[PDB]
């Protein structure tokens, strides 16, 4: 509700977003974060839902592209849909008992800094080892930065984050979406549209389906 | 100042200060001031539309006579299908539209191009964008504004004539008028209808019913024909 | 000094002339209660409004009917819909009281507390659904071209033209039913029958209207 | 002031400031059952009990339904799966009511008294050092202590949100068991496939059409 970037030039944006948050657009047409104890979860929320999805689009997308290309290894063709029924060296059950166990330890970590700032900063077993005091939740810095980039323009850095997140997301969704309409991988439905964009659009894909 | 009627007293609301302003409004549906700031814009919407339409309709029956406008959208073939060229049209006039409407509602609120911040539209009206979009002005702006409003309600009544001319005729503007001009006291409408109390006579609808297009079968009714004189 | 419906006869007390269409008429003083007169002044609006679309769906649909156009008589036309799009008579009955029952009920709350349904309770809207007047909700969804909010003197005399459409729409839709109950035919056949013999081929001769004829 | 249908009279009783502090206040009591304020008390501990009752029984239909849909489940229909489990069971059905009838009758009778007497059961003595953590909040309906095992209603700031959630969740959830009775009765399958069937055909497979809502239509 300032001069700050709107995502519509001319709008009446909400006064609770001021533009604290990286990628602060205005754009809350739901007036979801509209109370501030939500908003505050929320933040984080969006911060840890893009940085999975960040990982995710690259994990799905990396291995598809080098299998259209020469790259030989175990994985090869194997649709990211089809990675689960894969046989590995353990059973699916006990992988997922050990990354559950896992991930209790470091989200409760986790969860303890949000909850009291600068309280989980410390090494539990090798005392010594810590995280510089100044530290907000989503950014632990220290061994979580191993290469100082924290220290250069931190709030367009932010904004990077956010903005290539957001997008992760979507594409995520597009490949949940994609996937359960066209049947296939995400690189070949773009192989497809990229032959013939004219004839390949969601419009005609779905009315063909009708 | 002229008014569309001599001798009449035009509407209160109808000073004189829109161009156009022929005392023109018996319904009174400007006289509300909101009401006639969207009506203006929407007259001008469809005034450069309708002379863009019977423009390009007359000149495409002279470059290309064989295909008759009204059945253009089944005769042009394009590799472009239907759809792609539609999501094309629709991306392209959904950020114009939208852009525009924000003009209205908030004047100067979209003078900025959104990716280079180096150009901007001058100080401006709603309905009369200017800068870019006006390079050159032959003579004086407040003249040309009545020659656009006069020439764009002539082309808003002509394209109606194309419509109901096609739907009568079956041809299109000039051939009709080639039809007219050679018996002229036997093409009129008077001359292909006449309702009396004993009886009614209606011209029939020369266009067909339905169009079959890539396998869809298009509903091609003609307008009102029930009414039709 | 107004025009009343039986000339001569002094106008009732309840009615001023300040109604649209007041012309004095309550024989059986039914509107001498001033709140009643409220509620039988949206009620005549209602009926006069719904008159006035039936009145003019019969007339397109009967002319649509009386040319080669394929409309079903408005007393057929029930069935034909139902019949040729396979459409299940309960839920499209059920999905009118839904969407009738939301709008009636507002508009009833409204009469009840004028103002009561701008609270923005409604999908955060305010003052599409204040009121201008009982009978008369103005604002941007009911009155969109704001016929309302321009020109005092306009607005009275549409809301005389409305009224008496309106009246003139009941007494049409009256004679629609009465014409095919006595003849069996459509609207636009009787006007063409007695066009042709308009001596010959009227109530008077119909064979039930005048049982003694 | 939210209101169950704008325009509408609020009863008094419900717009007195204690009952603005019940969570799910629209104004709602057409029947006047709140109107003496010990008997709105009551209703509120009777609301509260039937809204988990009923968000716990729902919950234990639909999910397990919709897995048994997809396949990580086989679990019978809710109104086939008494026979199904005391079939291979190690107790009649009467030895398993009569041991509920116990253990639920000893417990219910404990929050009945904390009603009568908020906070008496925290009597000194009264439960091997447990009578402590027994007695309830400053809330009725709210015991929270050993029953709030995360502590979430520690936080004044969202103590408001949350217990409108439960009102509501509650609410709907007693609906729908109410909805998964009648579909029951109206259709003879379940109601992930009276959802199936009405996603299919919506125009024609509803209520209106199942020949027992409508009688007169
Ligand atoms: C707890 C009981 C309760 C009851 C009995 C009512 C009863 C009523 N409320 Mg009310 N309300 C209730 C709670 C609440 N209301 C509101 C907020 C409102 C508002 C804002 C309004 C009402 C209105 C009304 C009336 C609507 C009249 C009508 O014909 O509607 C039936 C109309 C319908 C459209 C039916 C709805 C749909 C139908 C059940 C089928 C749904 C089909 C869909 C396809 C669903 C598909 C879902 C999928 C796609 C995801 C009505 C008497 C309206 C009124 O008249 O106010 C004066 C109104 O404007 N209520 C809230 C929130 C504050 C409530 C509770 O929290
Ligand atoms: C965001 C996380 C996540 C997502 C989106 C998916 C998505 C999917 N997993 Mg999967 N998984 C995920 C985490 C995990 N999986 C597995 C282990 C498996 C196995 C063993 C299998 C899948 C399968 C599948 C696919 C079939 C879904 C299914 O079971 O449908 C039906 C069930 C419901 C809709 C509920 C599907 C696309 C299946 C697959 O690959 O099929 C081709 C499969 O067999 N996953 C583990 C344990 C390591 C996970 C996490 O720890
Ligand atoms: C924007 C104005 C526009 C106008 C005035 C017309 C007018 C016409 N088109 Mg055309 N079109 C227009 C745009 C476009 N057309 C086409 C594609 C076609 C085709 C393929 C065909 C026509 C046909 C026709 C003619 C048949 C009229 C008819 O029965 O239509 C009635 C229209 C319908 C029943 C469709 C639904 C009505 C309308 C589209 C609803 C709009 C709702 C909003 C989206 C909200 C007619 C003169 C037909 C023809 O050649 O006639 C012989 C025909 O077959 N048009 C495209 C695709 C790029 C357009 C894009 O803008
Ligand atoms: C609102 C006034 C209204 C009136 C006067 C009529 C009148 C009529 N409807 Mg009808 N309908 C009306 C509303 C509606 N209809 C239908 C749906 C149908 C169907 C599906 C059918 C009719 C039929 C008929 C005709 C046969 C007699 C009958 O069953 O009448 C019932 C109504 C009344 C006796 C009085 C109505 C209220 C006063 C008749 C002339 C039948 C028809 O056309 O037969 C050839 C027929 O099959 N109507 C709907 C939508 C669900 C309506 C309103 O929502
Ligand atoms: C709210 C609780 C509740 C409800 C609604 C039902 C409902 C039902 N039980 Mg069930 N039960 C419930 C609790 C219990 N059951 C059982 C043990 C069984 C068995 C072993 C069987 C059922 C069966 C049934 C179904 C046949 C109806 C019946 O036998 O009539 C009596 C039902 C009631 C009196 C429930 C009404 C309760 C009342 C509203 C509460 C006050 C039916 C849908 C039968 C079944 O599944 O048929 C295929 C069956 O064989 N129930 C136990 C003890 C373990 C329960 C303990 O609470
Ligand atoms: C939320 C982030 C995320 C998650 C959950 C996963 C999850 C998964 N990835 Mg990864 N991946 C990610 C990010 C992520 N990835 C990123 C950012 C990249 C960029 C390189 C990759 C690149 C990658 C490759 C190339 C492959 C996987 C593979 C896999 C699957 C099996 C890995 C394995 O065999 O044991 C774990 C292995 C180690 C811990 C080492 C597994 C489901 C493998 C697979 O699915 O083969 C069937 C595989 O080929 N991923
Ligand atoms: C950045 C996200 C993203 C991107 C780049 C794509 C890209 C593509 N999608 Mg898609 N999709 C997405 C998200 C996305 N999708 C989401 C969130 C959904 C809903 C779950 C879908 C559901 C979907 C379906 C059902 C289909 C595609 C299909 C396609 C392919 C061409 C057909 C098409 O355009 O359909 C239309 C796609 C949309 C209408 C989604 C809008 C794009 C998102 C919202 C980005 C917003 C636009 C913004 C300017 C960013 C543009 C991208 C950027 C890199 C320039 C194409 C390569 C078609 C296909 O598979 O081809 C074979 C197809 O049928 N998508
Ligand atoms: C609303 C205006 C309008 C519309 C909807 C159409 C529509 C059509 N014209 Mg047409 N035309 C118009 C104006 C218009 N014309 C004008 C003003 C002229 C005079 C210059 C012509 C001259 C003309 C000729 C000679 C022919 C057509 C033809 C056609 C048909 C297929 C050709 C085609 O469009 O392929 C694709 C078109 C293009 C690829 C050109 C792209 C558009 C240009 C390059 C950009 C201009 C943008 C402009 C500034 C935007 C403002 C315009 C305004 C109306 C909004 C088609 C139905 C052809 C036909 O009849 O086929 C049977 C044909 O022979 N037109
Ligand atoms: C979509 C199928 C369809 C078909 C086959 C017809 C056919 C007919 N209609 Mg029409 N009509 C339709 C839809 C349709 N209508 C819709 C959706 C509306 C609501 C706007 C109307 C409103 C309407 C009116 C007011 C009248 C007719 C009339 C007529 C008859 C005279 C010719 C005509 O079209 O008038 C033209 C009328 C139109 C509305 C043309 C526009 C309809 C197009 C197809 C919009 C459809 C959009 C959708 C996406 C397809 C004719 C038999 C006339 C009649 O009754 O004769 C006595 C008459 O006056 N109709
Ligand atoms: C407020 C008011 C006021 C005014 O004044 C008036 C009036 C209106 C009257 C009122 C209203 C009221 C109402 C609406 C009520 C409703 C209720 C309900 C529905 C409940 C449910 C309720 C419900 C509930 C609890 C539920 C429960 C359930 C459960 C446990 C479950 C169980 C089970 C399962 C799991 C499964 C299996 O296999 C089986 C079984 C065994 C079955």
């Amino acid at each position: 509700d300032a001069a700050l970037p709107s995502w519509m030039p001319g709008a009446d944006l909400p006064g609770y977003l001021n533009g604290t948050l990286p990628g602060d657009f205005g754009f809350d047409p739901l007036y979801l974060g509209q109370d501030p104890v939500k908003l505050k979860w929320y933040a984080q929320a969006e911060l840890m839902n893009a940085r999975f999805a960040m990982l995710a689009v690259a994990g799905i997308l990396v291995p598809e592209l080098l299998s259209n290309i020469g790259f030989s290894w175990p994985g090869a063709g194997v649709a990211w849909y089809d990675a689960g029924k894969f046989e590995y060296f353990a059973p699916a059950s006990s992988l997922f008992g050990v990354q559950m166990l896992l991930f209790a330890w470091v989200e409760i970590r986790r969860y303890q800094d949000f909850v009291k700032p600068g309280s989980a900063n410390q090494d539990p077993i090798f005392t010594n080892n810590k995280l510089p005091d100044g530290n907000e939740p989503g950014y632990p810095g220290g061994i979580f930065d191993p290469f100082g980039w924290s220290k250069g323009d931190i709030k367009s850095l932010k904004l990077k984050e956010i903005k290539n997140g957001r997008l992760a997301m979507l594409a995520f969704a597009g490949f949940i979406g994609q996937a359960y309409t066209t049947g296939t991988t995400p690189l070949k439905n773009l192989s497809t549209h990229l032959a013939d964009p004219w004839s390949t659009t969601v419009w005609q894909n779905d009315l063909a389906r009708l | 100042r002229p008014l569309w009627l001599p001798g009449s007293t035009p509407p209160a609301h109808l000073k004189g200060d829109l161009p156009g302003d022929f005392g023109f409004d018996p319904l009174g549906l400007g006289a509300n001031a909101e009401s006639l700031k969207w009506f203006k814009e929407s007259e001008l919407v469809h005034s450069r539309w309708a002379m863009a339409a019977v423009a390009g309709i007359l000149v495409q029956e002279i470059v290309r006579p064989d295909v008759f406008w009204y059945n253009a959208g089944k005769e042009v073939e394009s590799p472009l299908g239907p759809l792609g060229l539609l999501a094309v049209e629709f991306f392209l006039m959904h950020w114009v539209e939208v852009r525009r409407w924000q003009d209205l509602r908030k004047p100067g609120s979209v003078d900025q191009d959104p990716i280079f911040s180096q150009y901007k539209l001058p100080p401006h009206e709603v309905g009369y964008p200017g800068g870019v979009f006006a390079p050159f002005i032959p003579g004086d702006l407040a003249e040309l504004k009545v020659k656009e409003i006069k020439n764009g309600r002539l082309a808003m009544l002509a394209f109606v004539g194309f419509v109901m001319a096609a739907q009568v005729t079956g041809k299109g503007p000039i051939a009709a008028l080639q039809e007219h001009l050679a018996d002229p006291w036997g093409t009129t409408i008077f001359s292909k209808a006449a309702v009396v109390p004993g009886q009614a006579v209606a011209p029939p609808c020369k266009i067909p019913a339905s169009v079959s297009y890539k396998g869809i079968e298009i509903p091609t009714p003609c307008f009102l024909q029930g009414l039709w004189p | 000094v107004r025009p009343v419906w039986f000339p001569g006869n002094p106008p009732p007390a309840h009615l001023d002339g300040s109604l649209a269409g007041d012309y004095g008429f309550d024989p059986l003083f039914l509107g001498q209660e001033p709140q009643t007169l409220k509620w039988y002044v949206q009620a005549e609006l209602v009926h006069g409004r719904f008159a006035m679309l039936g009145a003019a769906g019969i007339i397109l649909t009967s002319i649509g009917a009386k040319v080669g156009l394929g409309f079903p008589e408005w007393y057929d036309a029930g069935k034909v819909v139902v019949e040729k799009n396979n459409i299940d008579f309960p839920t499209l009955m059920v999905i009118q009281f839904y969407l009738m029952g939301w709008a009636e009920t507002k508009r009833w709350y409204d009469f009840k507390n004028p103002g009561s349904q701008a609270d923005g309770s409604f999908l955060g809207f305010t003052e599409e659904f204040k009121g201008l007047e009982n009978g008369y909700p103005g604002g941007r969804f009911f009155d969109p071209m704001g016929l309302s909010r321009g020109d005092a003197a306009k607005y009275q005399e549409y809301k005389q033209k409305e009224v008496k459409n309106g009246r003139l729409a009941m007494i049409a839709c009256l004679g629609f039913a009465a014409q095919y109950a006595a003849t069996g035919k459509g609207p636009l056949d009787n006007l063409a029958d007695h066009l042709a013999d308009p001596n010959h081929v009227n109530f008077a001769t119909n064979g039930v209207s005048i049982p003694i004829a | 002031r939210q209101s169950w249908l704008p325009g509408s009279q609020i009863p008094a009783h419900l717009d007195t400031p204690a009952a603005q502090a019940l969570a799910g206040n629209f104004g709602f009591d057409p029947l006047g059952l709140g109107k003496d304020p010990v008997a709105l008390r009551w209703y509120q501990q009777a609301e509260l009990i039937h809204c988990r009752t009923a968000m716990a029984g729902v919950a234990g239909i639909l999910i397990p339904g919709l897995l048994t849909k997809a396949g990580a489940l086989n679990v019978p229909e809710w109104y086939d799966a008494g026979k199904v489990a005391i079939e291979n069971s190690f107790a009649p059905w009467g030895s398993l009511l009569a041991v509920q009838l116990f253990l639920c009758g000893f417990v219910e009778a404990k929050r009945w008294q904390d009603i009568r007497k908020p906070g008496s059961q925290g009597e000194p003595g009264s439960f091997l050092g447990f009578e402590a953590s027994l007695k309830g909040t400053s809330e009725l309906g709210y015991p929270g202590g050993p029953f709030d095992p995360l502590g979430l209603s520690k936080e004044a700031d969202k103590w408001a949100d949350w217990k409108l959630k439960e009102v509501k969740n509650g609410r709907l959830a007693m609906l729908a068991f109410l909805g998964f009775v009648a579909q029951k009765y109206a259709t003879g399958a379940g109601p992930v496939d009276n959802l199936a069937a009405h996603l299919k055909d919506p125009w024609h497979v509803n209520y209106a059409t199942n020949g027992v809502s409508l009688p007169f239509l």
